[PDB]
């Protein structure tokens, strides 16, 4: 786990949705 | 799901 | 202890328990400090908790024959700092001063007065707003909160605040 | 109009630690407690994390569980969901109650929208933090307990 | 005619509200300029900043159509600007020491004074309180209502004839008119 | 600017920062800006006791008597404003045959009040003067020379 | 004071002693 001090935006990976 | 506001 | 006065306010204020919160009741109304001060640089915050629409506050500060019944502002007693339109009012005079305030602002409320040069300045959210009034009256000067129609605010006469200012020295009303 | 909003959040962000710590909750697992007297209308926390689209929370969900890790997120808007499973702030622990004492708002700033956690109550010292979910059986362990999240 | 903020006398950088009176800033200094100029009398608007977080900034006032579009108001000799930033007037890049500065919340005003034969000024207004004389003698020629921003801030411009602040010490005509 | 009640009743309780005395380079002391003051500004007022003009003469000649300055403003055709004991610091506004301010009558219910009013913008530390056989030393160019 | 005061004249206000 990691603190996170501000929102940071998700960068997807190419198979993100790959079952 | 996912907590929310409304 | 500093707190809001039991006896010196206007009866249809309604005072909060440890007497640091007020909630108005209809036209304007006063309540003044239970201490004030004639001499040196004081300083006194006020958080506005809540305020409805159609409702104001007139904050600043009073000498102690400040009417009780009337608008913060409405005679040559007081020096008030109005919610709506951030106008100044003195002898019941408005005055354009600064933008407007209203829930969840923290007020500033500053005066200075020298043994001889006077001055009253007022902070929004740590940002000083300018000198609203220099040479005024001398007296004794009390905290004092006017309330229009059923707003709440709540004062903190130190030692913390929540915005202390960076350009200029005070004591705490608390220090009273 | 933002109102007093900006100054209350940046105000916020450099205060949070003093206003919470963390402890075992008496409602489920860890929860968040309130570290000093809390007034009413006070930005206590803001809930931070990862911002991903549905789709991707859909799949992230179906894959925090099968290994048993909660519910860690928090809808921003309709189109992103907070994700603060695996990165984020500790509002994450804050549980979920029918008599809340906080409250959680949307506050839509130029950057970006702001979850933000008020309290909608003067919470005192050693009190646990927690709000609405509007998402389950429930053990807020409030007097009139509506016994379930849902 | 509607006073708007102008449809293509602006930087593309710059995001401008569908009803053309709220403007949002991109990095650095650029400008947009309103609809409508004017050359002669007494003329006024207003500009509300809406939100304005640290490390942002916005300098406002008056502009030729010669101004240049990819640099702070005040930049050249075709406009005159007030900063956010310490009060500061702007004119040709020289900052001067006019007034104290203004922020998220605050309502500015906006004198103009172009009149003819029988001199000229311009006066700023911070929430209704007169900030002086800033520019007198200006150059002749048209002047246009102007915004330079600097990063993510952003102001809401109101031409009249109804304002917050309404001036009382001074005679004008409100920027609708045109 | 609004009603000239409401500016009459806004600089009662301002006038004292509008102005201070010193000596004038017109003649003995003079009244000053202590501020700046914008066109169309009431300022001050020009207080005293107001009086009938056949007891205005007889209290001139009474006053030059005991040797002390008589002060005296005329409002209209039958009252004048005897400022000699009673009067405030506008008594002190020289005359000038440029002048900056200029002295209006304000017909109210309560009764006349003579309002000294700027009639352009005037910079602090600038003289106050309005308009009223002696050489004139007002100083101003093209001076008329003569006064009363 | 700082204001006006009407003045109220006697009777023999303008007679001669
Ligand atoms: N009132 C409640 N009753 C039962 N479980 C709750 C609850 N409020 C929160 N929870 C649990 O806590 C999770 C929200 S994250 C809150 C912190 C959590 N208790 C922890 O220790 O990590 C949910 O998945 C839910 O299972
Ligand atoms: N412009 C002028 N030139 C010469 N004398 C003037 C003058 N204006 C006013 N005075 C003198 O001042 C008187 C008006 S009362 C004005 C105040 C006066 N300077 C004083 O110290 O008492 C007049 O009687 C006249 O004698
Ligand atoms: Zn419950
Ligand atoms: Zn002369």
């Amino acid at each position: 786990f990691k603190e996170l001090d501000e929102n940071v935006e998700y960068e997807e990976r190419e198979s993100e949705f790959d079952i | 799901r996912t907590k929310q506001t409304a | 202890r500093v707190l809001l006065a039991l006896h010196d306010r206007a009866p249809q204020l309604k005072i909060s328990d440890d007497r640091l919160t007020v909630v108005g009741e209809k036209g304007y109304s006063m309540v003044r400090a239970s201490h004030g001060v004639r001499k040196g640089a004081w300083y006194f915050e006020i958080t506005v908790d809540e305020m409805p629409p159609d409702t104001a506050a007139r904050l600043g500060w009073s000498q102690p024959l400040g009417n009780l019944q009337a608008p913060l502002g409405y005679d040559k007693f007081s020096y008030s700092w109005r919610s709506k339109k951030g106008t100044k009012f003195h002898q019941s005079i408005g005055k354009h001063y600064s933008s407007g305030y209203g829930q969840g602002d923290v007020l500033g409320f500053y005066i200075n007065l020298p043994e001889d040069s006077s001055e009253i300045i007022f902070y929004k959210n740590g940002v000083n707003q300018g000198v609203a009034y220099k040479d005024i009256f001398e007296g004794v000067y009390f905290p004092a909160i006017s309330l229009y129609k059923s707003c709440t605010v709540s004062i903190n006469f130190g030692p913390c605040f929540k915005y202390p200012p960076k350009d200029l020295t005070y004591r705490p009303m608390s220090d009273m | 109009p933002l109102g007093s909003k900006s100054s209350q959040y940046r105000k916020m962000k450099t205060e949070w630690k003093s206003n919470v710590y963390l402890a075992r909750s008496r409602i489920q697992g860890l929860g968040l407690y309130a570290a000093r007297d809390i007034e009413k209308h006070t930005m206590v926390i803001e809930y931070i994390g990862t911002i991903i689209r549905n789709e991707v929370a859909n799949r992230k969900e179906k894959l925090y569980e099968s290994q048993n890790r909660g519910v860690y997120m928090f809808r921003m808007d309709n189109d992103h969901v907070i994700d603060a499973t695996l990165t984020g702030g500790p509002a994450r622990y804050i549980n979920h109650s029918c008599a809340p004492n906080c409250v959680a708002e949307v506050v839509t700033f130029e950057r970006g929208h702001k979850i933000i956690i008020s309290s909608s109550r003067r919470i005192q010292k050693g009190e646990e933090l927690c709000y609405d979910y509007k998402f389950i059986p429930c053990h807020c362990g409030a007097v009139n307990c509506r016994k379930w999240m849902n």
